[PDB]
């Protein structure tokens, strides 16, 4: 059992998805080193079976300003999957904000 | 050009909980320097009110980005112009106190 503070991962990205920043604490939730996700597109990481809804997600934000996403899975460092749910708000556009929350544990 | 940014979290009053470490490149503080003071203490005078005014206002905008441009003193005592852009967010699971996200970036008063 973890507390809400250690659940939680804020991201930013350029208007393509690309990460530019990530908190450090992905690392102990999904294995990856925020390093080596930077100029890595977000779509690289979604399951193949929630692309097609995140590209939906990913036109509503940019329409809109703001969306939450549905639930989805991030493939994990280490293989696996998690499921997350987040909030993304464009910063006028100059970059995505993205408040990320795990919704599992790493399910392979 | 990259502008230069940094994201922070505040809690309702406007103290840093969370400082992303670009703030070195945007306003020349290591983390630590910036971490459990208040905004309010790095913003011009004339423009304090104003900053606590929107971080007072950012939490009653269901969740909507609120901006605000400011003078911001740098590690060198300079000020400098930046515009934070807000927003409150909450673990929709939880009861827990709205916090608030920034993007803080440096821009020009032109
Ligand atoms: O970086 N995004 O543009 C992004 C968009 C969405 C949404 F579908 F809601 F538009 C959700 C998340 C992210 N980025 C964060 C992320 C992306 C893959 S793993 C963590």
């Amino acid at each position: 059992f973890k507390g809400l503070d250690s659940k939680t991962f804020l991201s930013e990205h350029s208007m393509d998805m690309k990460f530019t920043y990530c908190d450090d604490r992905i690392t102990e939730l999904i294995g990856y080193h925020p390093e080596e996700l930077l100029g890595r597109s977000a779509y690289e990481f979604y399951h193949a079976l929630d692309s097609e809804n995140m590209t939906k997600s990913h036109q509503n934000l940019c329409t809109k300003g703001q969306v939450v996403s549905g639930q989805y899975r991030m493939l994990a460092k280490h293989g696996g999957y998690v499921w997350l749910e987040t909030q993304g708000t464009v910063i006028y556009p100059q970059c995505i904000m993205c408040v990320n929350y795990v919704l599992s544990e790493i399910e392979k | 050009c990259q502008p230069t940014r940094f994201i922070s979290r505040h809690n309702i009053e406007g103290i840093f909980t969370f400082v992303d470490h670009r703030c070195v490149a945007t306003v020349g503080y290591q983390p630590q320097e910036l971490l459990g003071k208040n905004i309010v203490e790095f913003c011009h005078p004339e423009d304090q009110q104003l900053l606590r005014d929107s971080f007072q206002q950012v939490v009653k905008l269901k969740g909507q980005v609120l901006s605000v441009m400011f003078r911001f003193r740098s590690k060198n005592q300079e000020w400098l112009w930046m515009r934070t852009s807000s927003f409150t967010f909450q673990n929709p699971y939880s009861d827990e106190i709205e916090y608030i996200i920034c993007t803080n970036t440096n821009v020009k008063n032109s």
